């Protein structure tokens, strides 16, 4: 039942033809401007060549209206729990001294923990002073030492990619139909361009947009749903805020690789002579992930997840005002067949009247060859053009009317002679 | 890691009608194989694509494996200027001809395998078009293009070069260009399928699919220069029979390792398997994608 | 010494399924290591502010 919604005329300046062996081919190379269709409609493009039989259509089907967010700065975070490793060493024994535990670097590995090796994970080396004597396990009155080699590890099973949205991009998932018969599905947002087999297409004039989105962050979960956090984006990591330990990929979070950034001094150590408890006080991202998960009501828009590609999107309740720019980047097209006869039928007439969407018509064309069906009314104000293939197919496009009770006899012709055709249907008042 | 790029999986034969001097040291191609047609393939700063795809076949190896057919005649002459079916495609090309060489093989348009030959002791020129007079002359040929080979039997002969915006690019002439145009000498990617023509492409989208295949595991003879050995004689998983064979981690995980009972040590190929390409928006398995510096005519009017 | 922040610490023990009891602690949003998984705190309680002058 849903069909075409926009039908304009193509200029002959950017369209040429050439006859090479009783088969005249077309060559499209120019820029065209067509109106974007509504939600759940199409956008055909009637084309005429240098002859009287070539008829190629360029239909653009619109799936729905998506309000995605443009990314810029992102990072991978997650929960981590370190493991404290202690090894008390007496004084005057190997490296047990009073000057090696105080001025100890956080990147040099002592001889007590050098058996592990040069690891590629997040770790640190701390030297804590401990009392000596016979009361703690020593034979000298000099203070002993406590070598600490605590490394960060991951205790969770997944990861989260906390990002932000600097500007909401109004995208439109379009299903481009080629001239030969191939079907391609792309998407156009704000002013992005997509390359096709017949050239390129991009979004022109826009209207739907949301300003001021830097004060809200989103959380993406590979495989699970999305989320939103009511706080600005975290740039510099610091304590007392969500975003202490970060990374750059999923492997850097699931394995706690040393390629990620973290805040200085995050492992709280509790020295107890021989015992050791190195823990952190980082904010669990799963708590906020399960607290502010989609769907979430923000302002006047319903934030939800995507259905095609990956990325956070949004649902709007306003109108659709956009323009599509068609560009032909030197495409070759041919039409071997011609114009033959064929019978048509009626299916259904839906849509509205005196609105932008118009009225969608359903026609059942049954022919035996490859061509195009041409139809028109009586006064010559409305023209209907539809393809005709070998078999029974259902086609249709927009039809403008100024009456809710449409009842006008049409005259269709597959090659030259006209045939009677009566259509009917009840429309609704909508803009 | 694991410099085992010298071993040739499968047959690995680099022989052609004409170069009968390297016949004794050409079939097969082991670690101690000496030949100018294969030594220049592993040289640095000349063939980067072959170094990226080291665990793959070549042109002659694909011909001996009943993958690439031979032309007629497969070896032409560049001495007398009486005319031969080879200059029509050689004149439009522009490849460098190293010194001390007599033959130069490349890929033709018909998907077969055409080559030239210089009569002794006259060598080739700097461009490889003609032949001039004569250090020591080599006993092999020189690959003019930068292509490879693999085991593939995918069908695809009913195709055509779909490159919009250009006129007569490469050898296939889509349409004439007598008005405004701009020609040069650039490179254009192409791929030849089974019994097809040289279909040129715009962008290259290769993808190597790693899988536990016998063509992705090298192996040499174990003893107390290393010699190659047939890897297809090894047993499967959970078996200890026939010709024993051992390996490291990949070969031991895929097959078995009999340790002392094995007579040949196997290994893993540093990047090998099934290579795909994105032609006409459809995933297809080609034979050997290569580059060449030919005449590229574009469109401006 | 001085106090810069008051962390809501809760002394919680863990009685395993076999019968072993392990006494640990949880502060703000910290995690520990046991013989069957990991325990952590999701929400704190109250919170004394202003302690730099003590």
């Amino acid at each position: 039942d849903p069909g075409c919604s926009e039908l304009i005329q193509a200029s002959s300046r950017i369209t040429t033809c050439s006859t090479e062996g009783v088969n005249t081919k077309c060559r499209l190379s120019g820029t065209a401007l067509i109106r974007a269709g509504s939600v759940g409609a199409e956008a055909c493009l009637m084309l005429k060549g240098v002859k009287e039989d070539q008829t190629k259509f360029l239909k653009i089907k619109t799936v729905s209206s998506e309000l995605s967010c443009r990314e810029g700065q992102s990072y991978w975070t997650g929960s981590f729990s370190p493991k404290c490793l202690s090894s008390r060493r007496c004084h005057l024994v190997g490296e047990c001294h009073v000057n090696r535990c105080l001025s100890w670097r956080d990147n040099e590995t002592s001889a007590e923990f050098s058996f592990v090796g040069e690891s590629t994970t997040m770790r640190e080396n701390k030297c804590f002073e401990q009392c000596g004597g016979w009361g703690c396990g020593c034979f000298n009155v000099n203070p002993s030492c406590l070598f600490v080699h605590t490394y960060l590890q991951s205790v969770r099973k997944e990861a989260l990619r906390v990002f932000n949205c600097i500007d909401w991009v109004h995208k439109l998932t379009l299903e481009i139909t080629d001239f030969d018969g191939s079907v391609s599905t792309i998407d156009l947002g704000a002013s992005s361009s997509r390359f096709t087999n017949w050239g390129s297409v991009s979004l022109s004039l826009d209207a739907e947009g949301i300003s001021g989105s830097n004060s809200f962050s989103f959380i993406e979960s590979p495989g699970k749903g999305y989320a939103i956090v009511d706080e600005p984006f975290s740039e510099i990591p610091r304590q007392g805020f969500l975003g202490e330990i970060r990374c750059n990929s999923e492997s850097s979070v699931l394995s706690a690789h040393e390629s990620c950034l973290r805040a200085p001094n995050l492992i709280s150590y509790k020295p107890m002579i021989d015992q050791l408890e190195c823990t952190t006080n980082l904010i669990d991202p799963f708590v906020v992930f399960e607290r502010g998960s989609l769907p979430q009501t923000r302002n006047d828009k319903t934030f939800a997840a995507s259905k095609g590609n990956r990325g956070v999107q949004a649902f709007s309740k306003g109108s659709v005002q956009a323009d599509l720019t068609l560009m032909f980047d030197n495409f070759e097209v041919d039409f071997v067949g011609a114009a033959v006869s064929c019978d048509a039928a009626f299916l259904n007439l839906t849509g509205c009247y005196s609105c932008n969407a118009g009225a969608r018509v359903c026609l059942s064309i049954t022919s035996t060859g490859t061509g195009s069906l041409s139809a028109h009314n009586k006064d010559g104000s409305l023209h209907i053009v539809l393809p005709s293939e070998n078999g029974t197919k259902d086609q249709c496009q927009i039809l403008h009317f100024t009456v809710p009770e449409v009842e006008e006899e049409f005259m269709y012709s597959c090659d030259g002679d006209e045939r009677p055709l009566l259509v009917k249907g009840t429309l609704i008042a909508i803009d | 890691e694991d410099p085992h790029l010298r071993n040739r999986p499968g047959k690995g034969h680099n022989y052609i009608d004409g170069m009968t001097q390297e016949d004794a040291t050409c079939k097969p191609v082991t670690y101690a194989g000496a030949c100018s047609s294969f030594d220049v393939l592993l040289e640095k700063g000349k063939f980067p694509l072959f170094q990226s795809y080291a665990h793959h076949r070549t042109l002659l190896e694909a011909v001996h494996d009943t993958i690439i057919a031979k032309a007629d005649p497969p070896s032409c002459d560049l001495q007398s200027a009486h005319g031969n079916p080879c200059m029509k495609e050689k004149l439009v090309m522009k490849t460098h001809c190293p010194n001390d060489y007599q033959s130069a093989h490349y890929l033709n348009n018909d998907g077969k395998m055409a080559s030239v030959k210089c009569p002794p002791k006259y060598e080739l020129t700097e461009d490889c078009n003609f032949c001039r007079q004569m250090a020591s002359l080599k006993k092999g040929s020189y690959p003019l293009q930068d292509l490879f080979c693999q085991s593939s039997e995918d069908d695809g002969s009913k195709l055509k070069t779909k490159m919009k915006g250009v006129c007569e690019v490469g050898v296939q002439a889509l349409k004439k260009c007598d008005g405004q145009l701009s020609t040069a000498h650039e490179v254009v990617p192409f791929a030849v399928f089974k019994n097809s023509k040289k279909v040129y492409l715009d962008k290259l989208d290769l993808k190597t699919e790693e899988n536990l295949l016998p063509d992705s595991f090298v192996c040499f003879e174990h003893k107390g220069e290393l010699k190659s050995f047939d890897i297809s004689q090894c047993p499967k998983i959970g078996g200890h029979g026939s010709k024993k064979c051992t390996g490291d981690a990949a070969f031991c995980s895929a097959y078995e390792c009999t340790a002392q009972y094995a007579n040949a040590y196997c290994s893993h190929a540093n990047g090998s398997g099934i290579v795909q390409i994105q032609v006409s928006g459809v995933w297809k398995k080609p034979l050997c994608v290569g580059y060449e510096r030919v005449v590229v005519k574009r469109e401006l009017s």
